[PDB]
RNA sequence: GCGGUAGUAGCAUGCUAGGGAGCAG
RNA sequence: UGACUGCUCCCUAGCAUGCUACUACCG
């Protein structure tokens, strides 16, 4: 509650993941070994080794998912079309993005209205669509984060609603699980940023 | 029932336009997108049959794109 | 419960391609779709119950005309075994009587 | 299923085992008769069912290649299909307006720009004979899209200005016709 | 299902049974001929159950070990694309301002959010409209981040070429105006 | 004379696995 | 380019259980 209030006098550059330079066989790379929170205050990794020979199949899996070597190998980028803090551009062009609109079924339409239907003045009518949307309007929607303002609270009172919401969720057990107890279902969707590129969630599932 | 009806050839309309690679124009696509966004959204039936003349002129005005004549003599479109 | 109409409505005409404009291609969306709009009968507005009596016979419609489509180039004869219980108002009753068969 | 070996079989042995019952006779007759019967009848009676199984997974397996079938067949005519239903539907429309400016993009006479709806903005048409000039243009005034408009400039395709006075039944034809021209809304 | 081991032993049986009921002996061979009969068959079952189990279970364990060769390939081609992707990326890190900027550093710890901002050597802006064109990348060589960068070319939103000396207050409803500005880091 | 056991066929019940679709937050 | 959950319907394959039936062995 209290580093919510105070961070808010520091420079915004200095939040985020802090990087290092560690060698693999001699070649230098760049990952991230700690984290700044607005929140949290300064977090330092546990488990960090400079020297290394190559690198495992999990290693890869976790060098291949920090933005540290995507931002650092990409070009500056400053964006007027939204207030938020802007990092880098991966590639050389922007893209745009639209939506289609939907298809029509004629057989359906034509079959309610030879039996009474869409008639004037009637109770029930289509107001339900598919609209369509122009090149600029997943940023559009992204700027809506602009309503996000830091809140600081009322700690003595939030420390008692916290008391009453846990009794409320008191009937229930949980804990921690081994990896062969986890249950999945439809394994064929998207699995994120770098790893689209090569596969759905059952390659990295099975692999 | 007039007001349903345009609104299904309003959204024909837009799918036929889209098929000609009109996207490939950001201004046109555009204007294209809001007006078809605007006649779903209308009340009364003289704003709407105005914005379809306007969103059907897009159509009429691109030379190669489709043959009027052939798909009007083919018991369609007098 | 019971939904809003348009939005049943809705959901029959406005789709994404091969998804509909042909029925017979996919019969189980409308089976599904009447599901979820039997309760609209015991509405006292009319047009309520007439959604889903339309769902029933555009159902039956789609049948009849899978089998005399397929019956007439082809030679190949279909049978209507336990199939008219997808036009008849027992099976979707069913569904919000309490005794969980599923 | 009236049309197999077993069916055959099991029909000769309910023959004999019937007559022979019917005429009356001992036990002994009746057990062999019945322990003779009962295997032809078992195996007849599964077959019986088989071939029903089979016969209905087959006619099944039919319907799904044609579902198939006819849905690829169906998503590869996507765009004359859709055109040809937008000009139905555009004829069950009905309007004035839209039907003006079919008939007139049919004959020749198609927009350059999107028609405008305000009071102002300019619009620019191509006309490419006299005949359209005589129906739409007479006077200083235009009539399209159900709508009355006002010319202000007249261009040939070498771009000069022809003026409206110039433009008549035998004065026409020395001229590069594909006109375009430029008029705004009256009120 | 017909050479098994059984198989010789239960046919000559039944052969040699039936050619002693054709025989037409008294009932003792019949009874011996039905005792040896059914228990023939009896040891039969399980020699034709058994085997049959047995084939199911081992096509079984032959897919799933085939599976399992495939998820192997899978894994290998995989882990060979990501590390094709690091080293590639890799090679772009420009090793003298970035260890100008680390060694500066009191532990070797640097935010990650100012590196491309002092060691990146193209700028790409995006530009909504011509009012805050004028006021960010105005002329041919503008400062942002306490640098100074010259522009090297302009694009619209159409991924076309465009002029600055196009691009004016008069010209601007002619454009399609998501312009993007690139720009080198100058000296 | 009754029961047990071994295969075979039809029918019903609940789970697991695969595929297609619908709704809701 | 296609997120996380929950519920429901349809089709096929396997497993387990139960009902009936047909032969055979044993007492």
């Amino acid at each position: 509650n209290f580093n919510v209030l105070f961070s808010t006098v520091f420079p915004p550059t200095s939040f985020g993941p802090l990087v290092r330079k560690i060698f693999v066989d001699g070649v230098p790379f760049v990952v991230s070994t700690g984290y700044h929170f607005r929140e949290l205050g300064v977090v330092h990794n546990q488990d960090v080794n400079l020297h290394s020979s190559r690198l495992s199949f999990k290693e890869l899996l976790v060098y291949a998912a920090d933005p540290a070597m995507h931002a650092a190998s990409g070009n500056l980028l400053l964006d007027k079309r939204t207030t938020c803090f802007s990092v880098a551009a991966l590639t050389n062009n922007v893209a745009f993005q639209t939506v289609k609109p939907g298809n029509f079924n004629k057989d359906f339409y034509d079959f309610a209205v030879s039996k009474g239907f869409f008639k004037e003045g009637s109770s029930v009518e289509l107001k339900h669509f598919f609209f369509a949307q122009d090149g600029n309007a997943a940023i559009s929607d992204y700027d809506y984060y602009r309503y996000n303002l830091p809140t600081m609270c009322d700690i003595r009172q939030l420390l008692f609603v916290v008391e009453v919401v846990d009794k409320y969720f008191d009937c229930y057990d949980g804990g921690c699980i081994n990896a062969n107890q986890v249950i999945v279902n439809n394994l064929d969707k998207s699995a994120g940023f770098p790893f689209n590129k090569w596969g759905k969630a059952r390659l990295y599932y099975d692999s | 029932s007039k007001m349903s009806d345009v609104k299904c050839t309003s959204v024909v309309l837009l799918s036929v336009l889209q098929q000609l690679r009109v996207e490939s124009s950001s201004k046109l696509w555009a204007q294209c997108v809001q007006l078809h966004n605007d006649i779903l959204l209308a009340k009364d039936t003289t704003e709407a049959f105005e914005k379809m003349v306007s969103l059907l002129s897009v159509l009429l005005s691109m030379q190669g794109a489709v043959d009027i004549n052939k798909l009007c003599e083919e018991m369609l479109d007098n | 419960p019971y939904p809003d109409p348009s939005r049943i409505l809705g959901a029959g005409c406005f789709v994404d391609d091969i998804v509909k404009t042909d029925g017979t291609l996919m019969i189980e969306r409308f089976v599904s779709l009447a599901i979820d709009a039997y309760p609209l009968t015991k509405h006292p507005n009319q047009e309520y119950a007439d959604v889903f009596h339309l769902y029933l016979q555009y159902i039956r419609k789609l049948h009849d005309e899978l089998t005399g489509h397929m019956l007439d180039m082809y030679s190949v004869m279909l049978t209507n075994d336990n199939t008219s219980r997808y036009w008849e108002p027992e099976f979707y009753e069913a569904m919000y009587t309490p005794h969980t068969v599923l | 299923f009236s049309s197999l070996p077993s069916y055959a079989a099991f029909a000769t042995a309910q023959e004999a085992y019937e007559q022979a019952v019917a005429n009356g006779d001992s036990e002994v007759v009746l057990k062999k008769l019945k322990k003779s019967l009962n295997v032809a009848k078992s195996e007849f009676d599964r077959d019986a069912a088989m071939q029903r199984k089979l016969e209905k997974m087959a006619d099944q397996a039919m319907t799904q290649m044609y579902k198939q079938a006819r849905s690829e067949d169906k998503r590869a005519k996507v765009t004359s299909a859709m055109q040809t239903m937008l000009f139905t539907m555009l004829r069950k429309l009905d309007n004035d307006a839209l039907n003006n400016i079919i008939n007139n993009a049919r004959d020749g006479c198609v927009p350059l720009n999107i028609i405008p709806l305000t009071t102002a903005a300019k619009l620019m048409v191509v006309i490419p004979d006299y005949n359209t000039y005589k129906n739409t243009c007479d006077g200083t005034t235009f009539t399209y899209a159900s709508a009355l408009w006002e010319i202000q400039q007249v261009v040939d395709a070498d771009s000069k200005i022809v003026q409206l006075s110039e433009i008549s039944m035998d004065n026409s034809p020395n001229l590069a016709w594909p006109l375009i021209v430029t008029a705004l809304r009256a009120n």
